């Protein structure tokens, strides 16, 4: 059973990154800051890839930790997991939350952004090293992704005389550089991508519609007036 | 071909906002203001009358995120007023049909922070009637009434044309929704619902902070079964095994 | 989209058990044919034995045979071609759609896993081929012939090829299930041990197979991936992609639905298996299954309704039932949207006084704070100066950096105003 | 103060769903599990357990269990209707049927009505939804429709149980040879619904 | 293995028939001298026993016992309907204080149902029989059978004790305190009553 | 799940309402599995608890249509090729004479 | 404050980073008087 466990993990991790790989091609090179384009990485774990491999061929080789009337089964677990590969060592945390945790395969991937960042080739998109506006971009372009491929999934059953609505949003847009809000409404307009951003300070003046919001208290409750804005100073 | 185009938002009985319309723009429309003016709860209402599914609906805000912001409840009950409040959105199809969806929301008694939901829609509805208008009935000088669904059926069906439906399930609502073009996914299972909704809410946050690195294994990667069952026959055996030796 | 193209395509096969027999006897004299070709003066014949060993004679030969060929032919199972040298001036021959009609039956459903072994093998030849040719990374030419034509028609047909080796696992374990059932039919309990034996049976051929795929994907999945890296090697190779993107998918779907199966089986088995123990151990010599349906025929002769406990389930105060928050609310109806141009109330003079420093910028002019404040200051109410003096600052730093902050000589405190106001400020000089 | 076993039982983790859904009358099956997978084990404790609420846990030679409350039942008596045991009947000749086992007791509501339809006579059997019909297509839906809230009757009484996604298809208990009573012998159907109704298992409405 | 205890009250010859009545959904107020006493004694174990059902036996502070169902209840619910609510709520209000200067706990039909027709509105009534009906007789006659048919459904569960004859009159039991607002001191039970009614 | 969409959309798209929906969809595919064209298979977690595939038979009047129909000349270049070295192996190990 | 309060009161300093000759540098205007 502890073989078949694994087995079935490393099955699912390998048809996971076979899609994901698959669904990251593509990609127009949005142009979000010194970002000139974004891909998709994915990853087993070797922390996990370890743990896999003791409990697929060294199952018995622990059985003594497992058969401890004291431990949970994830509990068992997440203290086999403390044994090999020490340096995860963590206990403040519950061990059984961290074996459940454990219980999910996905977990066990590195799933990560790259980002063709100038000449630079393709980097990790971390986000102490990306403009704050440019990893807004990039996870824009991740959600993108997957509508469009919902969208294709479904051209099928839809027929083309209806293109449907397309709408989602982005909070503290103030984050986001010039470049990355030019660059993402490019591609939501090209996209056809409706899109509604806020921001402390109307940081999308000459474009779209705009509106304020101040509250005011007023006999022990509050209201919301809003005030429109307009393209200039 | 003419993608649909959602047109405006209104919100009614709202906390801060009591019949408020805002025209979404065909590309980009942008909120502005302060500290705590509110946007969170634009956002949240527009979610909440596209997924209605109470469960799903759980709006930790992007920064200050949490309780704090009023979302102890989920965000839904006390980011409303008491009493009857509404959340619908005008779409004009691809085809060119105005549909105007809505949700009436309501705050359930008790200490309890429940919300009672219910989703409906309408069609034919005159481009001109705003929905402000329509939802609303002028009481008093100046400072009208928000009127309740038995009387915005009445006053929809006095008008010709006009056809008010409401879904007993979310599932019709969406479904519906996506016959009009509305969706790009048949949510025919509740995890489609929930896909659905984790990219909205991935993409209210924006960006891969913190949450959104989190949530992108459950974002992009579907859940197994065939882990856990197997998981499960292992426990089973440790189990009997355990039995056994002792 | 296709809707409409097969609408007004207007097709259709369909086949009475007579004209599915000729099928399958023109077929066969296919197979046996010295040349393949096939006479009109042959059909007849067929025909006419084909309804003899069925004996229905509604009309003549000649004109049942005349209305069964054209319905062939019509229901694109035939191809008509007219020669009048040929013996009834005209020849006939089978329609791919006929072949595979035909094939499905008849064409040996090699469920053997060898079958699948030597077509994994050729997978891997022609993949590991295909993939070192596009890692030459010739010209694209070269890239064409190397990995869209071999590669795309290649490995189309042979993925379509397992996927029928896949197909007839399919049928075979369907056939297996109906012959379960018609064997459960006809011999009741002394099928158990037949049952479990064909269960057995068909678990490891799921399992062979299973193993047999699994025994390949990985390193196909890994060439794959190879290819893809390789695919980068000509900018005209997005199409390559495609194919590139495609056939992980259908590896994929093999797999998937290698292990589908079994999960599938493994399921139904239990049904089976416990069927065996819910329908026929209680039934032993199947009386109860005669005397049901005997019942059910004759049941108001024996008007009898089963007694149970179930006066009440449990009684209980009933719900609240829509008790809600609700004040009938009234609120002041929002009038005509104001507008104003982004905080016009400070940014007309935003942009005033943007414009006003940006000359400044535009000559690089020095700038003193000191002076430009107290200039400025006079042109607005006091009550209303710190409001101004912050936007002025906001401006008027971001132009340059004062050079004298770098010589270690602290700025004084210049008056801007009357009522006491102060500004602390090197002159900008460094834009 | 009572037997081991019968303690052990009553201990079980499933014994309050079998005791409670019994109470309610819901019956023992292959569906119906909680109540079925441990009652196999302890099948005469239970039983004297509920002799004690002069309520009896009855075994046909079929492996599905029922109860039956007695005239001088505890649990206070109730019955089913004509069209209940017709659905019931149906429902056990799909449950013994080795034809449709590829459904893998996966059964909708049309495969339901056409069976019924077919081995029933429809008028004779429509007598009784309405007493009036005389082959009205409408009289035809109503007996549809009830017999849609008689399976999601029987499903409230332990006879079936509809799909998690799905109110059209539907599970079938073993608690389904409970509508063969009167054919699981080879004895008269009048003289077994004689001894049921001694036994107080069924009664004529 | 069992609680000891818990053995010994299900054990308990009277424990049939009050695990029937509990299971109808019968309260079991002070008035059943044994029933009382045996749930006082045994509560301990009873409680654990019923909340295996995922049902509470919940004793009110006026003493009566009770299986309350939770939402999980293993014993499948079924409920009072709505005129067995505003009935049970007249019910109480035939409890409550004025009472005693009208029938001194011993009432009749008519009490009730001049009680029902005089305090409830229309509306609700018409819900009841039908909203087309307009106070015919007829309607008044399928009113009053309903009346009693949830007058016998309160029977069955203990929250009204019959007197022995096929005449409708009877008495009432402070479990019917579960239909009523819960009473405070200085309460007027009338006003309480009567705006839960209303 | 899939199935009724789809049946649902081909009827949309040629405009024919007898019945329900459901019901026209469940007679169709009854009638494609018994014609030997749908393989069903019970699955209580699918969506409609149910899933269907194509059967060799069903494969072969799909393809006779959609596929390319392949009438490149390359194809029978490549096959004649493929053939030859077949059988000059063939012949080979048959001289072989194991 | 990062300027979303910067109330009358009090010497407001008005902090700037800016780069001067490759020297990472914060210029400072002051303000007081006011209130």
């Amino acid at each position: 059973s502890s073989k078949s466990v694994a087995n079935i993990i490393r099955k699912t991790i390998q048809r996971e990154q076979n899609r994901i790989r698959m669904l990251n091609q593509g990609l127009q090179a949005v142009s979000f800051g010194q970002v000139r384009g974004v891909r998709l990485n994915v990853n087993v774990r070797e922390s996990h890839a370890i743990l896999l491999d003791v409990l697929s061929e060294q199952q018995e080789q622990h059985q003594d930790l497992f058969n401890s009337q004291r431990l949970t089964f994830s509990e068992a677990m997440a203290k086999l997991y403390q044994r090999l590969n020490p340096q995860v060592d963590m206990g403040q945390r519950l061990p059984q939350t961290i074996g459940e945790e454990l219980l999910d395969y996905r977990n066990y991937l590195e799933l990560d952004v790259e980002v063709n960042r100038g000449s630079d080739g393709w980097l990790k998109a971390e986000s102490g090293a990306l403009s704050t506006g440019e990893a807004i971009g990039t996870g824009m372009s991740i959600l993108v992704m997957v509508v469009q491929s919902w969208e294709e999934e479904s051209r099928r059953l839809r027929g083309k005389d209806i293109s449907p609505c397309r709408l989602l949003f982005l909070d503290q847009a103030a984050r986001l550089d010039a470049k990355s809000i030019a660059t993402l409404f490019e591609l939501c307009e090209r996209l056809q991508m409706q899109l509604i951003i806020a921001a402390p300070e109307n940081i999308s003046p000459e474009k779209g519609t705009t509106y304020k919001l101040v509250r005011k208290v007023f006999k022990n409750h509050e209201h919301v007036h809003v005030v429109g804005l307009r393209g200039f100073g | 071909i003419e993608r649909g185009k959602f047109r405006s938002l209104t919100l009614v009985n709202w906390n801060g906002f009591f019949a408020r319309t805002f025209d979404l723009d065909e590309l980009v429309t942008t909120l502005s203001g302060g500290n705590g003016a509110g946007k969170s709860t634009t956002m949240a209402a527009f979610v909440t009358a596209l997924i209605p599914d109470l469960t799903l609906l759980h709006f930790r805000n992007t920064t200050e995120a949490g309780a704090t912001s009023g979302s102890r409840d989920k965000g839904l009950h006390g980011k409303l007023r008491a009493g009857v409040c509404y959340s619908t959105l005008d779409v004009i199809n691809s085809r060119h049909q105005r549909v105007v969806v809505g949700v009436r929301l309501q705050q359930v008694a008790g200490r309890d922070r429940k919300v009672d939901i219910k989703p409906f829609m309408i069609q034919g509805l005159p481009t001109a009637i705003q929905p402000t208008q329509l939802l609303t009935e002028n009481v008093g000088e100046r400072q009208a009434r928000v009127l309740p669904l038995n009387e915005l059926k009445d006053r929809l069906d006095e008008m010709e044309g006009v056809q008010f439906k409401q879904f007993n399930s979310i599932t019709d609502y969406h479904a519906q929704m996506f016959d009009l073009g509305v969706i790009p996914k048949r949510l025919r299972s509740a995890s489609d619902r929930s896909k659905f909704y984790r990219l909205i809410e991935a993409s209210l946050y924006g960006g891969i902070s913190s949450a959104i690195t989190r949530s992108l294994r459950d974002y992009l990667l579907p859940e197994n079964s065939g882990v856990r069952k197997a998981f499960q026959d292992m426990e089973a055996a440790l189990r009997e095994n355990r039995i056994t030796l002792e | 989209e296709l809707v409409s193209w097969a609408r007004k395509n207007d097709f259709s096969i369909s086949l009475p058990v007579e004209r599915l027999a000729f099928l399958m006897a023109i077929a066969v004299l296919n197979s046996e044919r010295l040349d393949g070709e096939m006479s009109e003066g042959e059909l007849i014949d067929a025909f006419r034995e084909v309804c003899k060993g069925f004996e229905q004679t509604a009309e003549s030969v000649a004109v049942r045979a005349n209305n069964a060929i054209n319905d062939m032919v019509r229901q694109k199972l035939l191809n008509r071609f007219t020669s009048e040298l040929a013996d009834g001036n005209a020849i006939y021959r089978l329609t791919p759609l006929g072949i595979s009609i035909s094939d499905y039956y008849i064409r040996q459903r090699e469920f053997s896993t060898l079958r699948l072994s030597m077509q994994l093998s050729i997978v891997a030849n022609e993949l590991h081929r295909a993939a070192e040719a596009a890692e030459e990374g010739g010209d694209e030419f070269h890239w064409h012939r190397n990995v869209f034509a071999p590669l795309k028609y290649s490995v189309a047909e042979i993925f379509d090829s397992i996927d029928m080796s896949q197909r007839l696992m399919d049928e075979q374990q369907n056939f297996v299930k109906e012959d379960i059932a018609a064997l459960l039919n006809q011999d009741w309990q002394a099928a158990i041990a037949n049952c479990e034996q064909l269960l057995s049976e068909t678990s490891g051929t799921l399992r062979e197979l299973q193993d047999t795929l699994e025994a390949a994907g990985d390193k196909l999945q890994a060439n794959l991936l190879r290819i893809q890296d390789a695919n980068m090697g000509s900018g005209g190779s997005e199409l390559v992609d495609k194919l590139v993107f495609d056939l992980q998918s259908k590896l994929d779907r093999i797999i998937s639905w290698g292990q589908q199966a079994i999960d599938l089986w493994i399921g139904y088995d239990r049904h089976v298996h416990k069927f065996i123990r819910t329908a026929i151990d209680m039934d032993k010599n199947r009386i109860f299954s005669q005397r049901l349906r005997q019942s059910v025929q004759h049941y108001f002769d024996n008007p009898w309704t089963l007694t149970v406990a179930n006066a009440e389930r449990l009684l209980d105060m009933r719900d609240e039932e829509l008790a809600l928050r609700n004040e009938e609310v009234t609120g002041e109806l929002p009038l005509e949207l104001e507008y104003e141009e982004f905080s016009e109330i400070n940014d007309q003079l935003a942009a005033m006084i943007e414009k006003a420093l940006l000359v400044y910028q535009q000559e690089q002019r020095p700038l003193d704070l000191g002076a430009v404040l107290r200039d400025y200051l006079a042109q607005h109410p006091l009550p209303r100066h710190f409001d101004v003096a912050r936007i002025l600052v906001d401006q008027a730093v971001r132009l340059g950096v004062a050079e004298a902050d770098f010589s270690g000589l602290p700025a004084e405190w210049l008056a801007i105003n009357d009522y006491g106001a102060k500004v602390q400020a090197h002159v900008i000089d460094t834009y | 103060f009572m037997p081991v076993k019968l303690a052990q039982a009553l201990a079980n983790s499933l014994f309050p769903e079998l005791d409670s859904q019994l109470r309610a009358g819901r019956h023992i099956g292959i569906d119906d599990l909680d109540n079925h997978a441990f009652l196999m084990d302890f099948q005469e404790q239970l039983e004297e357990f509920y002799a004690r609420y002069n309520v009896e846990l009855i075994r046909a030679p079929e492996g599905f269990f029922y109860l039956r409350p007695r005239s001088t039942t505890l649990i206070p008596r109730s019955v089913l209707s004509e069209l209940d045991m017709m659905v019931g009947k149906i429902l056990c000749y799909l449950y013994l049927s080795p034809e449709r086992l590829a459904n893998q007791g996966i059964f909708t509501s049309q495969e339901l009505y056409e069976e019924l339809i077919s081995l029933a006579d429809e008028g004779k059997l429509m007598k009784f939804v309405n007493q009036r019909s005389s082959g009205s297509d409408l009289d035809k839906q109503k007996l549809q429709e009830k017999v849609r809230t008689t399976l999601n009757r029987l499903r409230r009484l332990g006879m079936v149980y509809f799909l998690p996604n799905n109110n059209n298809k539907f599970t079938i208990t073993e608690a389904v040879f409970r509508f063969g009573a009167d054919v699981r012998s080879g004895d008269d159907p009048r003289e077994i619904q004689l001894r049921m109704i001694r036994d107080g298992e069924a009664m004529p409405v």
